[PDB]
């Protein structure tokens, strides 16, 4: 099939665009996710959208530029039977984090903690991005990081739960994935910032460090009870920062598990140690997604002549922008290396 | 939804730990 499609950057400025080979990658009422060749493999999203108003993905995404989000190439409009599709056509990444995961898992293999600092660098440093943008993402998960097999870029997708946060405007609770949701959101908060978004990076990070998902709650209540037999009971003043709604209640205190304890042997400290300040209840204590760039963690990134373990260059690690350099400017002796 | 309905759900989950 062949279309006429507004270029997704830029201005406003069409062009004729003709793709093949359409499989449903994913269906449900969120949007239909095909799969197409146009000759470069590209994902299309197809979602019903009220004609009166604008597509709050698509505005997000037309706002958006860097390195670590999913680029919008095209966009256009269909109709059928005022019922009106919006038709996202994206760039296409072979993989997910969630992929790479799977295939470490299914072979009773560790992912090499290199690629571990790789990949959480580029969702930490993309998180600095969106949210300098006023854009909360409220669904990192493994399956919505994706990743070049080869050269190890990781992009930011599906911006379809996307939302600025706006102080004062009370916000939906029940968001995110379930086992990346911040306590906050469980405990039914509105009024939630971006740090949810931290909370989920972390959920990620401690994910691809023990080879399963650290907080695998089946429910809403019990994913708060697999976060508690971690970090133990949330102390009353906790609660109040969460939900003040909560702080009288008198819930059974449960004891901390260690850090060190949680993780397998040989887990490497610093590891354990960004996993401890972005995984708080309260969700101002949870370290900034630039400063979570900054952590010790990521130091082997910075050092020269650090390569992949497949001996090819790093990704784009360092070329921040005008806009980067200004979000917390203390931090940047430390982001930029200082062979620059 | 209501507090007390959730946080004694999740008292009654934590008891059993
Ligand atoms: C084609 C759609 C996809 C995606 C869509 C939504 C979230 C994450 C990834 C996607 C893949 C490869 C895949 C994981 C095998 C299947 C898949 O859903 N890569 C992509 N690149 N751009 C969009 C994508
Ligand atoms: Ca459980």
């Amino acid at each position: 099939t062949t279309v006429v499609a507004t270029l997704g950057q830029g201005p406003e400025r069409s062009q004729e665009v003709a793709y093949t080979d359409i499989k449903v990658i994913g269906n449900g009422s969120f949007g239909v996710v095909y799969q197409a060749r146009l000759r470069e493999l590209v994902a299309i999203k197809k979602v019903l959208q009220d004609k009166r108003f604008k597509n709050r993905e698509l505005q997000i995404m037309r706002k958006l530029d860097h390195c670590n989000i999913v680029r919008l190439r095209y966009f256009f409009y269909s109709s059928g039977e005022d019922e009106l599709y919006l038709n996202l056509v994206l760039e296409y990444v072979p993989e997910t984090v969630y992929r790479v995961a799977r295939h470490f898992t299914k072979a009773k293999l560790t992912i090499p903690i290199l690629y571990v600092k790789v990949y959480m660098y580029q969702l930490f440093r993309s998180l600095a991005y969106i949210h300098s943008q006023g854009v909360c993402h409220r669904d990192i998960k493994p399956q919505n990081l994706l990743v070049d097999p080869d050269t190890a870029v990781l992009k930011l997708c599906d911006f379809g739960s996307a939302k600025q946060l706006v102080r004062g405007e009370p916000n939906v609770s029940y968001i995110c994935s379930r086992y990346y949701r911040a306590p906050e959101l469980i405990f039914g908060a509105t009024d939630y910032t971006s740090s949810i978004d931290v909370w989920s990076a972390g959920c990620v990070l401690a994910e691809l460090l023990l080879g399963q998902p650290i907080f695998p709650g089946d429910s809403g209540v019990d994913q708060l009870v697999e976060i508690i037999k971690v970090l133990g009971t949330p102390t009353r003043e906790q609660i109040r920062e969460m939900n003040p709604n909560y702080t009288e209640f008198k819930f059974p205190q449960i004891k901390a598990h260690p850090w060190t304890k949680v993780f397998k042997s040989r887990t490497p400290p610093e590891a354990i140690a960004l996993c401890s300040s972005l995984l708080e209840y309260t969700p101002s204590s949870r370290l900034s997604p630039l400063e979570a760039c900054a952590h010790s963690f990521f130091d082997e990134l910075r050092c020269l002549g650090t390569q992949l373990p497949n001996n090819r260059p790093l990704p784009p690690l360092f070329n921040f922008s005008a806009g980067e350099l200004s979000i917390q400017p203390s931090l940047n002796a430390i982001l930029i290396p200082p062979h620059r | 939804l209501l507090p007390q309905k959730f946080a004694e759900e999740l008292i009654h989950r934590l008891e059993a730990v």
